[PDB]
Formats: structure tokens, sequence, C-alpha cells
């Protein structure tokens, strides 16, 4: 069964950095395109960021580009985005998407509702305290 | 040689035959069109204003067009949307006022356009709102910069063709969004299918016109193709 | 030395050249499993062609052996006929791929129904039947004569000014002078639609740095080179038809331009199957 | 909120535990000695033509002589396979129709597709022209695939993640089946006829019962969206396509993947699957523009049906056996054997 | 909300998982059981002579 | 001395 498990996040202080990471089984890591879905509180499923199959494309949303970094680790089956300098509206879910089919430059369930290939996603709070 | 049963099945294939080809020739001479886009963009008033699943028909130059708005399926468009491998073009309409909506329109896009059952299927793209975005770019409240960190390092190009009185702005603005879309849109194809954008004020009568344009272009390239000559 | 050794030569360089180039563009459509109507008509272009120059050399070697006929006089008539009805049927071939080439490029929904490939089959044997029964006068007239020096010839039954008149007349308008009037502007229409689609869709490409549209010249080459083979092969020919027929014993250099003119009438036979492998768009793929 | 979570993860554990104990030994090995079929080699018998547009789905009468065909051009066309003739052409009221089933009494044809409507035609009215007997309707979704149990029920799914039961005389869902997560693709019934399983884009296939209505039995090991999935002739195993380019066995008995058909030069996607009358060879569609032959026990390619120059959509096995109809997008349909 | 759908995804978890579950060489070899006792029988399998099958050609 | 008249030779005509 394919299922992505989404480790880290938690309360972050405005303009701090965390490291998330992404657990992947149950299929070939190396041969799925996978991509980063964000979905803020009252808001609807956006897309954040997406990684080539090799690596080799690297593309982010115009709200975050030039802020997260990240990476792919075909040998540990696991992805990797890093995220420093965040700000309060930042604050949102992250879900850990696949695309549908392998070997594939195109992919539209990245976005929706009832997505069977993503994981349960982890909750980033962004707040002073 | 045949039997009585025999003949009369082959003269029932024969005029079965005779009924598909009349079908098909009349089915020939008609264009089919998928419509697509976000519940904003406004396809609702683009067919209404043209005729003034959904589908709406409106003859051009006496010209049959058939339009297509799935408009009635879940919000997974992965498999249906195979179903028009074979239509004459895509229309996108994108609202282009909505700068937070841009981006998931932008990513459709590159969706529709990479997708490896629609790599032969030109796409027209109607850039809907046009008034909209307008008296958004001259209001100082919203600025694009700030969804698009790349806005600001950016100049109208020479090639422009603004509309008879307009400020800077506002070309500016729309030839962003152009220009995003185009190097969208040629990223990838190696010209196979060709990307048609425009401008939609959401109130003009000559989008019929520019459809029919673009479908003859289309028509053209295929037949280049079919006959080797481009 | 040079007439007999090196004029000769170039006969049997077009024969090679149309007969594997023919081949080679039969093979390829027979064996594709999808067959359009472009293909159906260049198929048909090809076989007429290399049943053309097929029997080119039974009617050349009369000439290089000075004017004996050694096949015999059914033969003659046989030989006579067929590649008159060869030179019709390539005629009409090229004059109907040109004009189905215009409707599809410049009026896709004008003539739908003529363009199928079941009605594109009919009119492709059609024009091969109108083809055939055109050259029947060819059979009454084409007879061997004997001549003084008893070599005797190939020839034709005509002798008074007016039939070779009627004759000639007919054989060089329906050949080459019906066909390019038909042709040249089919080729000028596909041009200015072309360059006239190119000018209205500027406002749709011009906006940001992208592929030109590929220019208009390029894209519509294979028929200005397809038009320049066959007036190059057809016009020297069907000129000097038009000078000889004010003609009273001609002297050896005319005989060596007609004997020239009639070498060259075969050679678009050959051209074109080159002009659709090489310079087509990609085609040898289809190998 | 989150107890039931941590119980459901503890329930696939122990599933998956019961699953990996009681696999002592795999199929492969076991079928290791048996010989190899070798190169099974099939020709074009008959060629189809008259189809406008892409052909969808096409299904195989009880009589294995008739065979409906679906294109998206609006024409239902039912064949003879034997001489080659067009008995009927049904048009269709919607051009996107993507699926299509011929009733195992031979009198009714049910199509549908994007208008998520399931239209019966009657091929025996009094008159003599076909014409709709009653058209169910109730889908949220398109229509991807239906088969008759009877004159009167006909089994049913639909895009819209679910799967019905519908009472052709009453046009009503007797029973409804909601288990899946999105996107049911193809269905296939069991020779019994009391169970039917059902594979989706969610990467697995629920084994269902016709009455209870309920689900009973679950399978998960492909890694992309399921469309094709046949019943074996046995009925206690059936095999599964996705777009993986794997074709995967599974045994209702043993809930487990017994192997995987696939190899390294394949990844494209795979259309629509079948087992022939014995179950030796499963012949399986893809997007390569042919077909190739798996061997069921040694998970070997037997032979390549390479005769179509577009995708193929559909494909199904006669009930005797005799041939094998293929299906593909260029509009042509080709009888195999 | 998800609280009604958790409680039938255990329930129907717990039910499939109350299943025999019986071991795969048994169905291995019922299968190559039914195989075997059907290969001749099977015409793609093995080809029938061209006087019984009405695809002569 | 022979004419020539369409790939082929014609008689040559006399005053």
């Amino acid at each position: 069964q394919v299922q992505l498990q989404e480790s880290g996040g938690g309360l972050v202080q405005p303009g701090g950095s965390l490291r998330l990471s992404c657990a992947a089984s149950g299929f070939t890591f190396s041969n799925y395109k996978m991509n980063w879905v964000r979905q803020a509180p009252g808001k609807g499923l956006e897309w954040v960021s997406d990684i080539s199959q090799s690596g080799a494309s690297i593309s982010y949303t115009g709200s975050v580009k030039g802020r997260f970094t990240i990476s792919r680790d075909n040998a540990k089956n696991t992805l990797y985005l890093q995220m420093n300098s965040l700000k309060p509206e930042d604050t949102a879910v992250y879900y850990c998407a696949r695309c549908p089919a392998p070997f594939t430059r195109d992919c539209f369930d990245v976005t929706s509702t009832t997505y069977a290939y993503r994981g349960q996603g982890t909750q980033v709070t962004v707040s002073s305290h | 040689t045949v039997s009585a049963e025999d003949k009369a099945a082959a003269e029932r294939s024969k005029m079965i035959d005779k009924n598909l080809r009349e079908d098909g020739e009349k089915a020939r001479r008609t264009l089919r069109l998928l419509l697509l886009g976000a519940d904003n963009s406004g396809k609702s008033t683009i067919v209404k204003q043209m005729r003034i699943i959904f589908e709406t028909k409106f003859q051009v130059d006496k010209v049959n067009f058939h339009m297509f708005d799935v408009g009635g399926q879940r919000d997974e468009r992965r498999k249906w949307i195979q179903c028009f491998n074979d239509v004459t073009a895509i229309i996108f309409v994108v609202d282009s006022s909505d700068y937070n909506r841009l981006q998931e329109a932008l990513n459709d896009f590159k969706s529709i356009w990479n997708n490896r059952w629609l790599r032969t299927i030109s796409v027209i793209l109607f850039l809907n709102k046009q008034d909209l975005l307008a008296e958004k770019v001259l209001a100082g409240k919203s600025k694009i910069e700030d969804y698009f960190p790349e806005f600001a390092r950016y100049t109208t190009p020479e090639d422009a063709t603004p509309e008879p009185g307009e400020d800077p702005r506002v070309t500016r603005a729309k030839y962003f969004i152009r220009k995003e879309f185009v190097d969208i849109s040629t990223a990838s194809g190696d010209g196979r299918h060709i990307c048609y954008p425009h401008f939609t004020c959401a109130v003009d009568t000559e989008n019929a016109r520019r459809i029919f344009n673009d479908c003859k272009d289309i028509i053209l390239q295929m037949n280049l193709r079919e006959y080797n000559l481009v | 030395v040079v007439d007999t050794v090196i004029l000769p030569s170039m006969i049997g360089i077009i024969c090679s050249t149309g007969l594997v180039g023919n081949i080679l563009i039969v093979f390829t459509i027979i064996r594709s499993r999808k067959k359009t109507v472009p293909d159906i008509y260049i198929c048909n272009l090809a076989v007429a062609d290399l049943v053309h120059i097929v029997g080119m050399p039974f009617l050349i070697h009369q000439w290089a052996r000075g004017g004996e006929w050694v096949f015999g006089g059914p033969l003659c008539t046989i030989i006579t006929s067929l590649d008159t009805c060869n030179q019709f049927a390539c005629s009409a071939i090229m004059t109907v791929m040109s004009v189905d080439r215009y409707f599809a490029l410049v009026q896709p929904f004008r003539l739908t129904r003529w363009r199928t490939r079941y009605k594109t089959i009919r009119i492709n044997l059609g024009l091969w039947a109108a083809s055939f029964i055109l050259a029947l006068p060819v059979w009454v007239y084409s007879k061997v004569i004997k001549f003084k020096d008893g070599v005797e010839s190939c020839a034709f039954d005509l002798t008074s000014p007016d039939d070779v008149l009627w004759y000639t007349l007919y054989l060089t308008i329906t050949t080459f002078f019906f066909p390019l009037p038909l042709i040249l502007v089919c080729y000028i229409l596909i041009l200015c639609y072309t360059w006239e689609m190119y000018q209205q869709n500027k406002d749709a490409r011009c906006c940001n740095p992208s592929v030109p549209k590929q220019r208009v010249m390029k894209l519509t080459k294979m028929v200005l080179v397809y038009v320049v083979v066959f007036i190059l092969s057809a016009a020297p020919y069907h000129v000097i038809q038009l000078v000889n027929l004010q003609m009273e014993q001609p002297t050896l250099a005319f005989y060596v331009g007609y004997y020239l003119s009639i070498c060259l009438s075969y050679a678009s036979s050959s051209i074109n199957p080159f002009l659709y492998i090489l310079l087509s768009g990609n085609f040898q793929k289809r190998l | 909120l989150d107890q039931l979570r941590q119980e459901a993860e503890q329930l696939k554990n122990q599933i998956r535990d019961a699953r990996k104990a009681c696999a002592d030994a795999t199929l492969s090995q076991i079928t290791n000695n048996i010989d190899p079929v070798g190169r099974i080699q099939m020709r074009t018998r008959r060629t189809l033509r008259g189809h406008l547009a892409k052909i969808y789905a096409m299904h195989w009468g009880t009589d294995s002589r008739l065979l409906v065909s679906a294109s998206q051009d609006g024409k239902l066309i039912i064949w003879d396979s034997y001489t080659t003739n067009k008995v009927h052409a049904i048009p269709l009221r919607s051009s996107w129709v993507m699926t299509c089933a011929y009733a195992p009494s031979g009198n009714y044809v049910a199509c549908g597709g994007l208008d998520n409507i399931c239209s019966i035609y009657n091929l025996k009215t009094r008159e003599g022209n076909v014409r709709v007997s009653r058209e169910l309707a109730g889908h949220t979704g398109y229509l991807s695939c239906c088969r008759f149990l009877d004159d009167n029920q006909i089994v049913t799914s639909s895009g819209d993640t679910t799967c019905a039961l519908w009472d052709i005389e009453t046009g009503q869902q007797t029973t409804t089946f909601t288990g899946h997560t999105g996107d049911v693709m193809s269905l296939s019934l069991a020779p019994d006829t009391r169970l039917f399983v059902s594979g989706a884009c969610d990467a697995s296939a629920k084994l269902w019962d016709v009455r209870e209505g309920m689900c009973r039995q679950t399978f998960t090991g492909h890694e992309s969206d399921i469309n094709a999935i046949c019943f074996f002739p046995n009925g206690n195993a059936f095999a599964t396509g996705s777009d993986d380019a794997t074709c995967r066995l599974f045994d209702l008995r043993a809930d487990q993947e017994l192997m995987t058909y696939s190899h390294d030069n394949i990844i494209c996607g795979i259309t629509s699957v079948s087992f022939s009358k014995s179950g030796r060879l499963l012949l399986a569609g893809y997007d390569d523009f042919n077909c190739n032959v798996w061997d069921a026990l040694k998970a070997d390619r037997a032979g390549v049906l390479a005769g179509h120059d577009n995708r193929v959509s559909c494909l199904g096995v006669t009930d005797d056996g005799m041939a094998v109809a293929t299906g593909s997008w260029d509009s042509f349909l080709k009888i195999w054997n | 909300a998800s609280i009604a759908q958790a409680r039938k995804l255990v329930e129907q978890l717990k039910m499939e998982a109350n299943i025999d579950r019986i071991k795969v060489s048994k169905a291995a070899a019922d299968l190559m059981a039914y195989c075997e006792a059907h290969a001749k029988e099977d015409p793609l399998l093995t080809p029938v002579p061209a006087s019984e099958n009405p695809f002569r050609e | 001395l022979r004419c020539m008249l369409g790939r082929v030779y014609r008689p040559c005509w006399q005053v």
C-alpha cells in the first residue's frame, strides 16, 4: 500500500527556520515525481514546490520563491523540505503529495480535495510569544 | 455461393456503412472545443455572450462550433480528461484580476499543456476580466510584485500593441501575465501544439471571431503536418 | 564517340534513380499501416512515375540506334500508347494532387466530402481510367513506318498539316499547358493564404520571444520545388513540339535538341521521389 | 479524533502480519518446475472498420460470435465477427461513451460515459428497430464500466467513487457500494455472479458482495491507479492493471499478491486485462500501441500482439476462448487467434 | 465530520481481518490444478486446427 | 531524314 508520513513542524517564532521530512513507502520513490501541497486555514489546497525524478528540475511557487530549500534522497526514499525566514501567513498544513503516475512530467491530482496519494500532513504554526 | 439470409445481412451491413459515412461527413464539418477553467474564470458569461455536460452551439462564417463544458464531475480530472484527446482546441479562461488565484491557474495550465494525452491539442487562452484587472492596477492597493517577485524587474516589450488609450502600468501587467503563460506554454511541446493568448473584457463580442481564427490556424497547421509541408 | 557513349549515360542514370525512388516510396506507403489522402496521392504518383520510366528505354532505344526499331510492329504501338497513357496519368495526378492540397490547406471546410479516403481512392481510379481512354487516338495512328535507307521507325501515321497540328495541340495542351496554370494557381493561392495567416497570427505570437511561425517560404518549399521540377522537365519538350509544328527537313542540331528534350522529359518522374524522400519534412523515418 | 487513527493503523498492521504469516511458499517458486508455455503466435483473423472515432470499450456476447463496441463518435455497433458484418448501429445521445456491455441473453446492450447515465438498449423490439428500454440515472460521476447480471440486474461503476446495483424494471439503485476512495474504473463479475471485484485510482482492489452489499475483502499492492481488472476463470483469483506497467495477480482466499507481471523495457500504462479460458495466459493491453500475452504461472512474456498504431483501450476474450478481440484508439478492432 | 468515517473504516478493517486467509501454497496448487485440467480445451494456449475455428482467415 | 512528333518520328511533308 502507498502511504506518506510527514515528520516535523510545530510552533515556531516568526522569522525562524524549521526542517521537516516526508517518509515514502510502498512505491519506487525515484521513479515518482514528488510535490508539496499547503492548505492555509480557511483556504483550499495550493502548490508550493515540486521535485523532478532526478532532481534536475526544481521549481517553487511565487509566494515562497527564494525562501524554501528542498532536497531529494532517493536512497532513503525520503523527501526533505528546508524552510527558513517564515512569516505568520505561512501557518498552514503541509501535505506530502505524489504524482499519480511515474515517468510523467504532468500531474493533475497535485491539488485535489480527496487525493489518495497524499499523507496526513503536519500542522505548522507561526506566531509571536 | 450465398444464401438469402447472408445476402440480407450483407445489404444491411452496406446500408449501415453508408449511414455511418454520412454521419462521419456530417460531423466532419463541425469543430469540437473543450471549455475548462476555474470557477471565477467566467466561462458561463463567455458562452452566454457567444450564443446570444453543458453544450453550447454557435456558428461563425457558416462553420459549426461545438463547445463542451464538462462541469459535471468531481474535482479530479485525471481520467475523464482523456475523452477529449481529439478535440479541435482547448479554451482556457483565466481571471487575471485575482492575483491570489493566478498561481493555481498557472499550475492548471502547466498540467494541461504537458499532459501526455493533450500533446497534439492546441490551447486557446482567454485572459478574462480585463477591466477589473485594469482598475485593480490603477488602485495602488494590491501589487503584483508581492505575489510574483519578478514583476519589478520587468519592462513592457516594444512589440506590444496596446489599445488606443491605456496607462503603461495596465499594459505592463497584462504583458507580464502573457509572458508567464507563454513561457509556460513554450517550456515543452516542441512546437507540436500552439497557445493562442487573447484578452477578454467579459463583454467583448469578438470572442467567437478569435476562436474561429485560432481554429482556422490550428487546422492549417494540422493539414501542413499531414501533407508533410511543415 | 561522344554521341554514342556520353549521351546514353544520362538515360540510364535517370532510369535507375526513378526506379529506386519509386520502388522505395511504394514499398514505404504499402508497408505503412496508416495511409492518408496525401499518402494515397503520393503512392499513385510514384506508381505512375515508375510505369512511365519503365517504358522509357523501349522508346529511347530507337533514338540511340539512329531510328531502327527492334521490338517489332505490335510492340511499337503498345509501347507508344502505354507511354502516352502514363504521361497523361502523371499530368492528371499532379493536377489533382495540387488541387486537393490547395483545398485542404486553404479551404478545409469547403470540400470535405470529396477529400475522403474512399472517395480519394475512387477519384484516383477514375483518373487512371480517364487517362487510359484519352490515349485511344494513339493506338490508331501509332505504327511502324518505312523510311528511305531502309531503317523504318516507331512513328505516327500522321502526314497532313491539319492532323499533325490537331494531335500536337491535343497532346501538348492536355499534358503540360492545361495542368500548368492550375498547378501554378494552386501554389500561388496556398502561398497567399499562408502569408495572410502568418500576418494575422502575429498578434498571438509576437508578444514574447518564441517560434516566429517558421516563416512562410520554408514550409511551402516542397510544392515550389515540385512546380520548378515539373516546369524544367516538361516545358522544353512541349515548346520544342510547338516549334517542330512549323519545320521541314529538320537539321542535325534540331534533332539533337529534340532528343535531349525527350530525355529530359522523364527527369521529373525520377526527381519527384527524391523530393518526397529527402526534401520532405523528415519522411525518411517511415522506412 | 486520533485514537481511531491508531486503531486503524493497528488493524492494518495485524492484517499485514496475518498475510505474511501464511506466505510460506511463493507462486513462482511452486511453478518453477512447470514447463513454459513457449511462444504463442496470434494473427489478425478479422479487422473491423467503420468507427469514426477512438474505441473505448467492447464486450463479447455469450455466443462468442456477436460483440458490441463503443466509440467516442456516438455510435454503438454490434459486429458479426465470423462474417465481419454490422448487425446494428445504435445512435447515442452522448458521444462521450466510455463503456459498453452485452447482456448474457443477448437481448439488451448497455453503455454510458461522461453523461453519468447507463442507457440500456433493447435489441429485440417488436417492430424491429433498436430502442432504449430504460436509462439509469443517479451517479454523480462519469460511467466507467458496467456488467449485466441478467436481463433485469446490471452492476455499475462510476467515477463518483461508488458502484451500484440497478433494477432495470425499476431504475433505482438496489444496492450502493461506497468503500472506494476515488474513481472506481473497472469491475469484473465472478463466474458464480454472487461476487464482483472492482479497481479504483487509489491503487486498491475491493471485493464486493452483490446481495449483502458490503465489502468483504480488499487488496492494496499497486502503486498507481487501477483501470483494468478481470476475474480468474476459477473465480478464486483476479488480475489487475495499472499505470505502473505491472499486472498483479490476487487470490481471494489468500488476501495476497501471488505474482507481478512486469518488464524493465515496459514503462507505459495498462488499459485492459483478460484471462484465457483456462487462465494459463493473461492478456493485458498497454499504451505502447501493442498488447503482450503473459504467463499466469511463471510470469514470463509469451507473445506480443502488435497490430495497432494507437493506444490499446479495450480487450476481451470469447467465452469459448476461440479468439480475443483488441480495441484501439485508431478506430479499428482486430480479432486475434 | 471524520468521526463518523473513522468508525466505519475501523469496522471495515475489523471485518476484513476476521476471515480465513488460508496459506498461499494451497491457492497456488489449486490454480495449477485448474490450469492443467483445462489446458487441452484452451484454444489460445493450444491452437485448434484450421477445420473447427470459425476464424479461418 | 526523318521528322519528329511526340517521342517518335513522322514522315516529312513535301511541297
